[PDB]
């Protein structure tokens, strides 16, 4: 009768095929939560390995086709995009809700009465986390970053080298530290520049104080080390001059053909000699350098590397002072080059590392910039410790740039539906319940974390809940708020006692997109799949 | 222990968790295992129980057999320690009833 | 209508299953090439897809030239290319370490023992590994030219160059004395580059030998140039010696009579005024990457030039660094300091059917060819592999002048050392530590099971040996299949290739225990 | 909303339930019922056009490419070839009333489809099915209730046949044989008459034996009060 | 893995292990649960069947439905079999077995997902249930009168009660009726077959009779039928296991003879031995006969011409109950035809109900044996109304074994439910969860109750709920007045064995469920 080409689904058979595959989804990811949690291992059906515990990676390189799925996988996306922290978490949740929500539909309560329980239930969380389960880092120090750190690298393959790794990552993130407008100090993350070279230990991994480049010198003729480098960026390529499409040469007198043809190499040598006459010893550009102008780098003994990324360019005109000139030209109409458009660095090498050779700019002026080296064993691991560094860069990131810190180990789960649970019962009458279910629906992380080390998980779970209600009870037993697992011996710990910390977004950022991708879902009771 | 429900070549059902009859269910093919089932099945016709203590022991043997092969000794040697073994366990055994 | 999740191709196994066979990929990739271990290994032949032959014994050969599809066994593939890259030596050690220690932490992982803990332990251990094998090192003075060439044989004594030990030792280590090069402050040897190792077939292997200079494949441009001089003074150049048009489009218009001809002569002049420029510096020898025309042949030989054209930019900067010269692209800027003054000698000769120039007499040459002559391609290539690995030892003694005893001295006594240290740790992960403590007995096993005798015994009275005070350097004769002395056999590692094995086999366990669950078959998305 | 289920699990795993469920259909709920109300109404609109004195035929061709040309409505529906399986109850709804009456078996089928048209359109507006069911049983007891007191009642004595005509011809007038109405009614009444246990009994049909014979003409039907054989 | 050059068992073999497998198991009887519950209570709907034939099967029945459905899944049978066992000892609750049994699996699988041991919820399980048959068995209703009137009375509240979920509710109190006078008149063991079901199309509902004696169809009449009486006023049937023909006299029977005379005799021989049969069998002072062999048409002829009647080919049934009734016996043999062996039934006739014969022998003042003779519109609507009236018998049967009474509409699983979580409130913990688990559970009926109404369940199991704890026990789902009432005022009873059977087998269903940690199919064979 409706006579549309393709296959429709009505009712609660729509609403539970999109609560399995949600639930499909979490139950990938499930796997890989917390410390006591594993790695995976992706194939590309090609050949290509892929072995990490990165939730954002593994539902990006998956192929999903159900719409919910598709949705929870951008889901995370998103939450590593503007957090970098808690993507496995975020989809775990978002799951866990959709399921209890469709719990509640099927219990014949309306979606819009849940929808609004959930809203009601993400704002109060929020003002509760942000009220009571907030920690300063002004009087904790140093030390609060390099725990935040820990706990970002634990779960992954450099989680028992954490107390080298946290300091890198710690003095890393300080190094790039700026200050912009309005006095607020930003930590610009992502120019940190990472290189990945198998080799030594993990150990052996060294962080720069000053720049990698992933290239090397155009010319084995040129020294491999500078001692005081005068910079100079460039964004133009060193070749013999040719002209525009708008310019053509015709001859009539064949005694200008070897003037025009001398010319056309004598233009680039006359710039060449022009930057050279400012004393720069290392010469950096984005496009290519021909072997002329090469082996007048070569006789000046000066540095000359071609093909530099353009965002590494910048990096490193930015630190050492250095501005990048795509061309020669003043206001004046001539061609000009001066000591003022010069970086400075005091030492510039091209170290040797594995077979391979990258160039070192050693300890730029004017600015302090930073580069890490990651040595593993095989080219998957150096990936996995790369996602896992940025995943540390982002966090520590966070809480230098917002001052609060949260305990870990499943603290704020618990402590969230111990409140919600005691909250749900002053508002409304199903919204009532649709809020006992988001805070029982809060409670999978630690039952999630519980599990994954084979430990006790209900038992454990009620000692939290326990810990925590005799905290929100009881006014002078407050300092239970902190009472997360530990998951070594399976007993409650103290987490904020022992050094278990994340950012107060990630958990914000989480509730709240959690709680929007089960509202998006949960308002669907159709479905209309035309036929391709 | 846990049941275990195992469908046959004829679709029959078979929840259970004896270890005799979940042999006899099953389609083993290796030989080797062959002879650990008939081992079994022996043990259930002369006694009547104690079939998954047979598997468990002839798997502990032989992984341990597999161990020692590796370290450097060789089979005949390891054959008649687990012999001169099996007759120190019988002569034992007698005196361990309560 | 297939709804689906995940594509149809998408296929996921997880649990004890996953870690089984990851292990057990793992075991396999270490038995390929368990027999290649030892003084006493055997070679392989391995069929390339192309139709070549690889006869060798090194361990990353065989593993590069093998496909897998198991990715575990591929993680172990890149583990043998990292230990060959990183050192050059060991690669069959850390394969077969990677093996035993994956095999010892299934031990635990079929218990309810979880992979972090077995994790921590392996890390620990490999923390006293390290400090242990830094602990029974000694030094080498690098001045004594016996010493190293010690060094080398005993690196070169489990390849089939070993029936000419001193002969291969001595090409190694003069050709790594030589490329080794210092500038602005800056150490390097560059084995990579120069120090090149050419190859002919036929002849005897006894003729080898590492020139001091340059050999190249090449011939003269035109037979009346001199094939012998005697101290040439050679320019190299970059750009070629003929007219070639322009960057921009250049188009003529020729209305006169003589314009033509003027063109043409004009094109001579120029090539003219190039040879006269190059010539200007009285040169002997002129060496180009690029071609060079046969007018400029003829002004060149006016000046009794010999030329030589068409060279490769690796093989030209080889015999820059050889002759100390340096290259110039154009022929207008060649100052004097360009011309290459140092050659001892250049002298085109014919080796078989074929021409063969040799600039071979330098003084304190850069850079450096090894003459490899010898039965086959394939004898050649094994040969030449040998020699790599030969020069890599060498490079590593001389970067870090640490030695530790071999024939499994090391291993025992670091296992020796790790299980001292496991009788204080009073823990639940004590049980992994001195399990993959005592998981390095697998090189002296290999050892005495390549040799061909008994284990048990060997082992249980080498491990006996070793729990007395001073015998860290007692290993296994693996020859005899007897218990020596290693400062009387005179077998010695370099310190950074013993460490980097144990790292590197650590980490790679450490790396296939984190793995419990496997997806495949998506497509690349790329 | 079709097909069935197909979930395969939420593991990846294997999801099998009902042997061939991938090949099997199912309807839930309201569209079911609306799916069978469709098809009723398409059978009793079908019907309804052979309702009366003016009702029109339909020519029934089997499998076998026989043709019969028919006005009642049992025979219609037995001959109709549906797949339906709410047709097929109407079908054997039809023939229910001609077994256990004769007469009416077309009536019934337009009842039905209008009943389920009007329930059709009393579902739309959110009443539970079972409620409808049970309103039309009540409104069913309440017009058998007022059937029974506007009833009239005959004399079915063998003297005057007047009214046992009248409704043979009555029964008659909407088959083709209305050409021959009086002598189809009386030969009727008579032939059932003559064999009939008087004191209220049953009928044996065994004992009226209806014969055709091609050629001459429907006024030389006749009623023979004997054995017609066909034999000699 | 790794590919094993030799494998250990044959290929094709599919293994699922661990948690996964038990969460795919509950889900499994989640979805045969789907299937069967829109049927449940008065308001409840039937399904429709097709099979592969072409055939379409429409019940109410649960049982039936799942029979129907041809499921696979090695945990789902587990359903389809409770609910076989549920019909077989009582006959009533097919639906409730399968949805007590997913409702406890759906009630456990959160805590299946953290981990929790199989054991520790079987043990919950079997407590429970132990628990709840030993309150249904404390609570349960029972009048210690042996009141005559009282008795039927309660026999015929129940069978209205369990049929006031099909089809034939309309006329609930009238086919309860029937159905408790039926069971009454069995001797001693209440065997089914000794009431007869049949179902004849035409006619409404309230056409359909109860025969107090036997009736069966007219079987294949010979030449010269239609010549016998059709009804006698006293007669005297014989019951009889003989053919009545003119055959040889044995299979291996041979005759040889050398005259003609021998002939004739012999073929006079053979007449003679016929009417020898014949005329003990008249002689015997029967009117009616009944064989269950075939009656030729010489012997019709010959009954004829005695104003006899005669019915060959009697199906062995219709002969048992016509024995039962009428109380004679079945003769193999005609040589002593006493009165002994003779049948009596105060009233035989044959009348034509809804284009078919039927003989009927009424009167019948001791018999043991019915004959239920249905009427209806189609084959399936005759087929479900003898589902339902089977189901009533079943009830009335047991009812009559033990009048120990609940009330329904939920009221007794209210009052479980309320007392198991009592029960749960004083325990250590770790069974505490199960056991408010399984007394959630058993809620699942009243909230299908108000789903398949129409209402809403939430706020009527709050006002149940409220109730039971505040006191009362038999407050129950209340279908017409969107409310809740106490059914026992309103005459919602249940005997006590089928709520204490459906408890028992949704629990060994659930146990033995939850006691699955490994699927193994071996690949198949003979494929064909
Ligand atoms: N040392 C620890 N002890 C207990 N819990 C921890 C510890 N470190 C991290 N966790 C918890 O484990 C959870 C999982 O974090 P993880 O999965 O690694 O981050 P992501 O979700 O970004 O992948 C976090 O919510 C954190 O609270
Ligand atoms: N003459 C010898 N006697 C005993 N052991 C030896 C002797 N020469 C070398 N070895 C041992 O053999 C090992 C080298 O094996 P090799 O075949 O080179 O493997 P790889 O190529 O992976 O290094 C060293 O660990 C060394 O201790
Ligand atoms: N008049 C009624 N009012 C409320 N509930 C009823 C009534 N009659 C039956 N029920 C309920 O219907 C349930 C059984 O439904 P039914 O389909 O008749 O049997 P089955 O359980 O075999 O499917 C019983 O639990 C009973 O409580
Ligand atoms: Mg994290
Ligand atoms: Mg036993
Ligand atoms: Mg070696
Ligand atoms: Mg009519
Ligand atoms: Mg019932």
């Amino acid at each position: 009768p409706l006579s549309v080409f393709g296959d429709r689904s009505t009712g609660e058979t729509i609403r539970s095929q999109n609560v399995m595959a949600a639930a499909s989804i979490a139950n990938i990811v499930k796997s890989s939560l917390g410390p006591v949690g594993l790695d995976k291992m992706l194939v590309d059906d090609i050949g290509d390995v892929t072995i990490t515990n990165d939730g954002a990676t593994i539902l990006k390189l998956l192929e999903v086709e159900h719409p919910a799925a598709k949705v929870l996988c951008e889901l995370a996306d998103l939450q590593d995009k503007e957090v970098g922290d808690g993507t496995t978490s975020v989809v775990i949740i978002a799951a866990e809700l959709l399921k209890n929500a469709d719990e509640l539909v099927k219990q014949k309560i309306h979606p819009t009465s849940v929808i609004s329980g959930y809203r009601l239930a993400c704002k109060e969380a929020v003002r509760y986390i942000n009220e009571n389960l907030i920690v300063n880092t002004d009087e904790l120090g140093r030390d609060c970053l390099i725990n935040a750190a820990k706990t970002s690298m634990s779960s992954k393959i450099i989680g028992i080298n954490g107390d080298f790794f946290a300091n890198m990552v710690v003095d890393a993130v300080l190094a790039i530290k700026y200050t912009d407008i309005r006095g607020q100090p930003r930590y610009p993350v992502n120019s940190v520049n990472i290189l990945k070279a198998h080799g030594r230990s993990q150990m052996e991994s060294m962080l720069i104080s000053g720049y990698a480049l992933n290239c090397v010198v155009g010319s084995q003729g040129m020294p491999k080390r500078i001692v005081n480098a005068k910079i100079a960026c460039l964004d133009f390529s060193l070749q013999k001059t040719k002209m525009k499409l708008g310019v053509q040469v015709v001859i009539t007198d064949p005694e200008k053909l070897d003037q025009i043809r001398q010319r056309e190499s004598d233009i680039t040598k006359e710039r060449i000699q022009k930057i050279l006459a400012t004393g720069a010893n290392v010469i950096l550009t984005t496009g290519g350098i021909d072997d002329m102008c090469l082996k007048y780098f070569v006789e000046a003994g000066a540095m000359a590397v071609r093909r530099v990324l353009k965002r590494d360019l910048k990096r490193i005109a930015k630190a050492s002072g250095a501005t990048i000139l795509s061309t020669l030209a003043n206001l004046e109409g001539e061609e000009t080059f001066e000591a003022a458009m010069l970086g400075q660095a005091e030492e510039v090498v091209q170290e040797r590392i594995c077979d391979d050779e990258l160039i070192l700019i050693k300890n730029t002026k004017a600015r302090t910039s930073a580069s890490i080296i990651l040595r593993g064993a095989n080219d998957f691991m150096c990936d996995e410790m790369e996602r896992s560094l940025h995943d540390a860069l982002c966090v520590v990131k966070r809480v230098l740039e917002s001052k609060s810190v949260v305990p870990g180990g499943g603290a704020v789960e618990a402590a969230l539906s111990i409140y919600l649970e005691n909250y749900a019962t002053s508002m409304g009458s199903r919204e009532q319940l649709a809020i006992a279910e988001f805070a029982r629906s809060l409670l999978v992380i630690p039952n999630t974390l519980a599990v994954n080390a084979a430990q006790d998980s209900t038992d454990l779970v009620a000692k939290l809940r326990a810990f925590h209600n005799e905290a929100q009870v009881n006014p002078e037993r407050k300092n239970l708020k902190w009472i997360g697992l530990d998951l070594s011996n399976g007993k409650p710990r103290d987490n904020k006692q022992a050094g278990v910390f994340e950012p107060t977004i990630v958990k914000v950022k989480s509730l709240k997109f959690a709680t929007e991708a089960a509202i998006t879902i949960l308002r669907i009771d159709d479905l209309i799949k035309l036929h391709p | 222990g846990m049941n275990k429900m195992v469908i046959n070549h004829l679709e029959k059902l078979f929840v259970t968790n004896d270890a005799a009859t979940i042999l006899r269910e099953l389609e083993v093919q290796h030989p080797a295992a062959k002879m650990i089932v008939m081992a079994s099945h022996m043990q259930e016709q002369e006694v009547g129980d104690g079939t998954n203590f047979v598997l468990v022991f002839a798997g502990a043997l032989l992984e341990l057999a597999e161990e020692l092969l590796r370290i450097g000794l060789s089979v005949s040697e390891v054959i008649e320690g687990y012999e001169i073994a099996c007759r120190k366990a019988h002569e034992i055994l007698p005196n361990l009833v309560c | 209508r297939p709804v689906l999740v995940l594509s149809q191709n998408t296929k996921r196994e997880s649990g004890r299953k996953v870690q089984s066979g990851n292990i057990n990929a793992a075991k396999t990739i270490a038995d390929i090439i368990r027999t290649c271990l030892g003084p006493k290994s055997m070679m392989k032949m391995l069929l390339d897809p192309m139709g070549g032959i690889v006869m060798t014994n090194d361990g990353n050969a065989i593993l590069r030239e093998i496909q897998v599809q198991h990715p575990a066994a591929k993680s172990m593939i890149e583990i043998s290319r990292t230990q060959d890259e990183e050192v050059g030596d060991g690669t069959t050690s850390v394969i077969i370490l990677a093996g035993e220690m994956l095999s010892v932490a299934e031990h635990f992982l079929e218990q309810q023992m979880h992979p972090t803990v077995v994790i921590s332990a392996y890390r620990k251990a490999l923390d006293d590994m390290i400090s242990t094998l830094k602990k029974i090192s000694i030094p080498v003075d690098i001045s004594d030219s016996d010493m190293m060439l010690n060094i080398i044989n005993s690196s070169i004594t489990t390849k089939a160059i070993s029936r000419w030990s001193s002969l291969a030792c001595n090409i190694a280590l003069d050709a790594v004395k030589m490329v080794q090069f210092e500038e602005n402050g800056r150490k390097e040897i560059d084995i990579k580059k120069y120090a090149r190792v050419e190859k002919i077939p036929g002849g005897i292997i006894e003729d080898s030998c590492v020139l001091r200079g340059v050999m190249i494949n090449k011939d003269v441009t035109h037979p009346r140039m001199r094939r012998y001089i005697k101290n040439p003074r050679i320019v190299l150049l970059d750009s070629s010696l003929e007219y070639k048009k322009g960057e921009s489009q250049t188009d003529i218009e020729i209305t006169r009579e003589e314009d033509f001809t003027r063109i043409l002569q004009m094109e001579e002049e120029y090539i003219q005024q190039l040879c006269e420029d190059i010539i200007q510096l009285k040169p002997d020898v002129v060496i180009t990457e690029k071609g060079i025309s046969d007018l400029a042949q003829h002004y060149l030989m006016r000046a009794n030039i010999t030329a030589i054209r068409r060279v490769r930019k690796t093989d030209n900067n080889r015999i820059a660094r050889a002759c100390g010269a340096r290259i110039v692209s154009r022929p207008e800027e060649l100052r004097e300091d360009d011309v290459g003054t140092g050659a001892g000698l250049l002298e085109i000769k014919k080796i078989g059917d074929e021409y063969f120039t040799f600039i071979t007499d330098c003084k304190d040459p850069k850079a450096c060819t090894i003459l490899l002559r010898g039965a086959s391609k394939e004898i050649l290539s094994e040969v030449e592999r040998n020699l790599q690995d030969a020069m890599q030892v060498c490079r590593n003694v001389l970067l870090d002048p640490q030695l530790v005893p071999g024939g499994g001295a090391s291993e025992m006594a670091v296992a020796h050392a790790l299980t001292e240290k496991s009788k204080a740790m009073t823990g639940v992960e004590q049980w992994p530590y001195r399990a993959v403590a005592q998981a390095l007995e697998v090189i002296p096993r290999t050892l005495i099971q390549n040799c061909g005798a008994s284990t048990i015994r060997l082992l249980t009275s080498l491990r006996a040996k070793h729990t007395q005070e001073n015998c860290e350097t007692w290993g296994v004769n693996g020859e005899t299949g007897t218990l020596v002395d290693m400062k009387e056999l005179g077998i010695w590692e370099p310190l950074a290739v013993k460490l980097q094995t144990y790292k590197t086999a650590v980490e790679t366990a450490v790396l296939l225990l984190r793995i419990d669950d496997i997806v495949s078959g998506h497509k690349k998305k790329g | 909303a079709s097909m069935g289920t197909l979930a395969f699990d939420e593991y990846g795993r294997p999801f099998l339930i009902i042997k061939d469920q991938d090949r099997k259909s199912r309807l839930m709920g309201l569209e079911a019922l609306k799916s069978h109300i469709m098809a009723a109404k398409a059978v009793a609109n079908t019907m309804r056009t052979s309702l009366g004195p003016n009702g029109l035929d339909k020519m029934m061709v089997d499998k076998d490419g026989d043709v019969t040309v028919t006005n009642d409505g049992a025979t219609i529906l037995s001959m109709m070839d549906v797949d339906h399986q709410i047709a097929k109850l109407m079908v054997e709804l039809s023939k229910s009333q001609d077994d256990e009456i004769g007469d009416g078996t077309t009536g019934v089928v337009v009842l039905a489809g209008a009943l389920l048209e009007e329930a059709e359109q009393l579902l739309d507006r959110g009443i539970h099915p079972i409620r409808i069911a049970d309103g039309y049983e009540q409104a069913a007891r309440v017009a058998i209730e007022h059937l029974d007191k506007i009833s009239d009642s005959v004399l079915v004595d063998i003297k005057d046949t007047e009214p046992l005509i009248q409704t043979a011809k009555t029964t008659l007038g909407s088959k083709v044989v209305n050409s021959c109405h009086r002598q189809m009614a009386e030969i009727a009444v008579n032939a059932v008459l003559t064999v009939a246990d008087m004191e209220r009994r049953d009928v044996d049909f065994e004992l009226i034996k209806v014969e055709g014979k091609v050629g001459g003409r429907l006024e030389d039907t006749k009623l023979i009060k004997g054995v017609i054989v066909d034999k000699d | 893995m790794m590919p094993t050059p030799v494998i250990l068992l044959k290929e094709g073999t599919d293994s699922s292990q661990g948690i996964p497998q038990l969460v795919s198991n509950i889900s499994a009887c989640q979805v045969i649960a789907e299937a069967v519950r829109t049927t449940l209570g008065p308001r409840g709907m039937d399904k429709l069947i097709v099979d592969g034939r072409g055939k379409a099967t429409i019940s109410n029945d649960g049982a039936t439905i799942l029979k129907l459905l041809d499921v696979v899944h090695p945990a789902a049978k587990t359903l389809v079999d409770i609910a076989k066992s549920q019909d077989a000892e009582v006959g009533d609750g097919t639906t409730s077995v399968t949805l007590l049994a997913a409702e406890f699996l759906k009630q456990v699988k959160p805590y299946v997902e953290e981990g929790l041991h199989p054991q520790i919820i079987i043990r919950a399980f079997r407590t429970a249930t132990q628990l709840a048959v030993n309150k249904i068995k404390e609570i349960a209703v029972t009048v210690k009168k042996a009141d005559k009137v009282e008795q039927r009375k309660l026999l015929e509240k129940c069978a209205m009660t369990a049929l006031s979920s099909k089809l034939i509710s309309q006329q609930k109190a009238f086919f309860a009726k029937m159905v408790v006078d039926a069971v009454m008149m069995l001797d001693d063991l209440l065997q089914l077959k000794m009431i007869g079901i049949k179902k004849v199309q035409g006619g409404a509902l309230e056409d359909s009779q109860l025969v107090a004696g036997v009736a069966f169809k007219k079987t294949f009449s010979y030449a010269g039928f239609e010549m016998q009486p059709k009804k006698y006023h006293n007669p005297k049937i014989a019951l009889l296991n003989v053919e009545l023909e003119l055959k040889a006299e044995k299979d291996n029977a041979e005759i040889r003879v050398h005259t003609v005379e021998d002939y004739q005799a012999i073929v006079d021989a053979e007449w003679n031995i016929l009417y020898d049969k014949l005329e003990k069998i008249h002689h015997s002072g029967a009117k009616v006969v009944l064989s269950k062999l075939p009656i030729g048409d010489v012997a019709t002829q010959y009954f004829a011409d005695r104003d006899m009647f005669c019915a060959g080919r009697v199906p062995e049934e219709d002969l048992k109950r016509t024995m039962m009734a009428c109380g004679g016996s079945i003769q193999t043999s005609v040589n002593a035809l006493s009165a002994d062996v003779l049948g009596r039934c105060q009233v035989f006739e044959e009348t034509q109900i809804g284009g078919e014969r039927y003989n009927f022998f009424t009167g019948c003042p001791k018999a043991k044996t019915c004959t239920f003779i249905l009427r209806g519109g189609a084959e399936q609507f005759m087929e479900e109304t003898e589902r339902s009236l089977h189901d009533a018998i079943m009830i009335v049967r047991r009812a009559i074994k033990n009048d120990s009474v609940v009330a329904g509409g939920g009221a007794i699983e209210m009052e479980l439910s309320k007392y198991l979580r009592d029960y749960s409130r004083t325990i250590p913990g770790k069974q505490q969860l199960l056991i408010g688990a399984y007394a959630k559970a058993l809620e699942i009926i009243p909230r299908q109750l108000c789903d398949n109404a129409g209402f809403d369940a939430t706020n009527i199991l709050n006002k149940l709920r409220a109730r039971h704890a505040q006191g009362g026990t038999w407050y129950g789902v209340d279908i017409n007045n969107e409310d809740i009432a106490d059914n026992f005022e309103a005459f919602v009873w249940e005997p006590a064995m089928v709520r204490i059977n459906a408890l028992t087998a949704a629990s060994e269903a659930a146990c033995l469920i939850v006691s699955v940690d490994e699927t193994i199919k071996n690949p198949r064979s003979t494929v064909d």
